[PDB]
């Protein structure tokens, strides 16, 4: 039993 | 350095969103992407700017507060290489800052391009929606509409009983070195009556080798907040500490909070009726292997004693570069 759930973002470019 | 703005000598065009709807639980993000010219000609030091509504970001979930709030950009170039400006933009104004180089003194009519990533606002855009996405370059407005369609953080079990929570990292430290990460959990988002309810915050998710992260009492810090009104609550997973609607009680759990077992940590909630949120201040080692993590709670009781239940969740992010 269970989910998830992923985020996002920007290094910029480094 | 950086001279003079001259935006009024510039004017942008060619204008798209990538796409204009998305999940950013599910590492949902788009691109705004431009051609601009140079009515005239400028100098090394000369700028011009684009700036971003309250909806969108620049860095998602990418922290850059220990780094002056600034974000570095990719360089701006020509075929040769030649690095034409020098770019990064301001978390807190949401503004990007192109700055020309040795490159100018010599040109005019000048043509280049961007490509830059857009993420939501957790804060500014907190529940699921369509906004208002205004982009400003060189004085001259953009106009758009983001719909952000967050997967709930309400989820668990089908149970009436049944043990439930999530959690997402929403800022992680790439750029300062300190290599520290930003997560919230959010536990019982479902409200339900639950018993003798247990806690676990790990570094990783199966595998220990393979996630950067780590949970120990001395990489580790948790606040605790009870809930009053779990509708109030975010589909974006920010969490304000300072909401009205948030109870800080990291107080009542002195003894109830164990990092024993390796890259994890333990909560003791026992009998609770409501949601809590957990912020969590951690860090993560140069292994350069990816930041991945889980949190699971089970729960025993509730006036029966048995029909015991667990439910777990699982993060991790995704870099995109512009
Ligand atoms: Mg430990």
């Amino acid at each position: 039993y269970g989910g998830g759930s992923s985020g996002g973002g920007s290094s910029g470019g480094g | 350095a950086k001279g003079t703005n001259v935006n009024d000598k510039v004017t942008a065009s060619d204008f798209k969103l990538e796409k204009t709807a998305f999940d950013p639980n599910q590492s949902g993000n788009t691109f705004m992407a431009a051609n601009f010219k140079v009515t005239g000609q400028v100098k090394s030091g000369d700028y011009f700017t684009a700036k971003l509504p309250d909806s969108v970001t620049g860095n998602g979930d990418v922290d850059y507060s220990n780094s002056n709030n600034t974000m570095p950009i990719a360089d701006i170039k020509s075929t040769n290489g030649d690095v034409v400006a020098k770019a990064t933009y301001d978390i807190l104004t949401k503004t990007y800052t192109f700055v020309f180089t040795d490159y100018v003194n010599d040109k005019e009519n000048i043509n280049g391009q961007f490509s830059l990533p857009l993420f939501t606002d957790r804060a500014k855009a907190p529940k699921s929606g369509t906004y208002d996405a205004n982009i400003n370059i060189a004085d001259e407005m953009f106009d758009n509409k983001i719909t952000y369609n967050y997967s709930s953080p309400i989820a668990g079990i089908d149970k009436p009983n049944g043990a439930n929570i999530s959690s997402q990292i929403i800022g992680v430290d790439t750029a300062s070195g300190q290599n520290t990460y930003k997560q919230t959990v959010f536990v019982n988002p479902k409200q339900r009556v639950l018993g003798n309810t247990w806690v676990y915050i790990k570094g990783y998710q199966d595998k220990i080798e393979e996630s950067s992260g780590k949970v120990s009492a001395t990489d580790t810090k948790l606040r605790i907040f009870e809930v009053n009104d779990t509708s109030k609550l975010s589909d974006s997973y920010y969490a304000d500490p300072n909401d009205s609607n948030l109870k800080e009680v990291t107080g009542e759990f002195k003894d109830k909070i164990s990092y024993k077992y390796d890259n994890v940590a333990s909560i003791n909630f026992g009998d609770i009726n409501k949601t809590y949120v957990v912020l969590v201040e951690g860090h993560y080692d140069n292994t350069g292997k990816n930041l991945k993590t889980q949190v699971i709670q089970e729960n025993i009781d509730p006036a029966t004693g048995k029909d015991y239940s667990i439910f777990g969740w699982n993060n991790e992010n995704v870099v995109r570069y512009g």
